[PDB]
């Protein structure tokens, strides 16, 4: 087999969208509230808020997303956001020092750093285990970006309305991945399954984060250190 | 609601 | 005449409260989102949000404030906050370079800096004219701190309920000032009047800021750069 | 409302 022109286009517009919303230099991080070693909460809130905007710009360039109703777009984004963030953050994750390295020693976050931002080992341990497994799948750019769009276009989210249209989108995308791997990836005949499972892991991870963020956001002394966008996206308004 | 998300979604 | 022990105490607890809520080193400013030359909006929002917390800690130590109902305390704070900020900010204002200098060249804000945070000359011009006049009154520490507490305890604010109790507080404080000046300040027999007028100027200034903040906060691209506390205090919820 | 102001006012 070989991919169709339509499939090929999808890959193209997706990879372009990724490059336009991911700055490999992390130079913008100097505009965040500085890291402090809940001393790390201001910087990581600034980090997540930044990533949410990037995740939004990415989604806007996914073929078909823009053509959903705003309600649905917000619904998909509000529930998949942290998963896209965990997914995209694999690019900065490093196995050699088991942390996310972002252009410097100040912007290197280990588990202990994130523990000073109000999270527990109950999240951070499966998260790092997740990032390693995902790292070990040695995904192509095309695969990485596909997987993220698949995650965005999951129809089993709370709040979606046109589940029929969103499922059609996700399937179209999965075919592109299942195909791509078959043709363009040597030695990956279990990979699709391995990626699908990575999605199932993200749901658990989403749940644990949501528990902990809920704990965090319920204390005004801490939620005041969050950002209006974070509060909007991770908050529970209908 | 979601004032910011609506804007960011242009 | 000479001040009573009660008046003397009031002065004492007020000056102590000022020192506890004003860090003359401005070292905490390195924890704000950096200044950029609406490039200055993130840093000044971080600056104001910081000052609001200090203004709150100050008010908490004013004799009698703590004994009001929370409703009233919030009402007094929500409407006087920016005035206390303009008032307290005189301490960093400098006539030699016509700007607020806060420990460095990065933390030196002229009119042009604040114009990059979403404000117009319509505010910033009377503001600087205000800061100069106030600077020229060469207030004692005791007078400066009194004037701020008077401003906080104004009963003519929207939302106050026990205007009777708050007026009693403010008068008690004004007597302390009117007295202090008489006794402890040589050559200030017009000063009380000059300070009272400074209060009337602040109301105009409050109005102009409120117009402009309302303009600013109505645009999501800008309000997202503000902070949860700023939004709470300067926002209009009842 | 005013969740933060209530806290900051202890
Ligand atoms: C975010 C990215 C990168 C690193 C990601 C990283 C490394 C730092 C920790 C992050 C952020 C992790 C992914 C998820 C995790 C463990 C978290 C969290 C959180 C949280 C909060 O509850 C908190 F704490 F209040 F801030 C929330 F919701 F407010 F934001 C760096 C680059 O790859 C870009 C990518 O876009
Ligand atoms: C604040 C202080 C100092 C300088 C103050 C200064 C110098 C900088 C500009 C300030 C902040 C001025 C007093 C008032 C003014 C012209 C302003 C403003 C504003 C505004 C906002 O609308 C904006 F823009 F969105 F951020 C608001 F509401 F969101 F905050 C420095 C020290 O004296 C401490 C003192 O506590």
């Amino acid at each position: 087999h070989m991919l169709s022109d339509e499939q090929m286009q999808i890959i193209n517009s997706l990879v372009e969208a990724h490059h336009k919303t991911y700055d490999d230099s992390y130079s913008d991080f100097v505009r965040f509230r500085p890291p402090v070693r809940l001393s790390m909460l201001p910087h990581l809130a600034d980090l997540v808020s930044y990533s949410i905007q990037k995740v939004i710009g990415f989604a806007k360039m996914i073929p078909g997303f823009r053509d959903l109703t705003a309600e649905d777009q917000i619904a998909l984004l509000k529930s998949s956001a942290i998963e896209i963030i965990m997914l995209r953050s694999n690019q900065s994750f490093s196995l050699e020092d088991m942390s996310w390295s972002c252009g410097g020693p100040d912007f290197k976050y280990c588990i202990n750093d994130v523990t000073k931002a109000g999270h527990t080992l109950e999240l951070l341990e499966p998260l790092v285990k997740f990032q390693v497994g995902l790292k070990k799948l040695k995904l192509h750019e095309e695969e990485h970006v596909l997987l993220m769009a698949i995650c965005l276009l999951s129809p089993d989210r709370p709040g979606v309305q046109d589940h029929v249209r969103i499922e059609a989108l996700q399937d179209r995308l999965c075919d592109v991945l299942q195909a791509y791997i078959r043709i363009q990836h040597p030695g990956g005949r279990l990979l699709y399954a391995k990626m699908i499972q990575k999605l199932a892991d993200l749901r658990s991870l989403n749940e644990e984060h949501s528990k902990q963020y809920r704990s965090l956001s319920f204390q005004p002394e801490h939620s005041m250190q969050l950002t209006p966008l974070v509060l909007e996206v991770f908050g529970s308004e209908v | 609601r979601h004032k910011i998300l609506h804007r960011l979604l242009q």
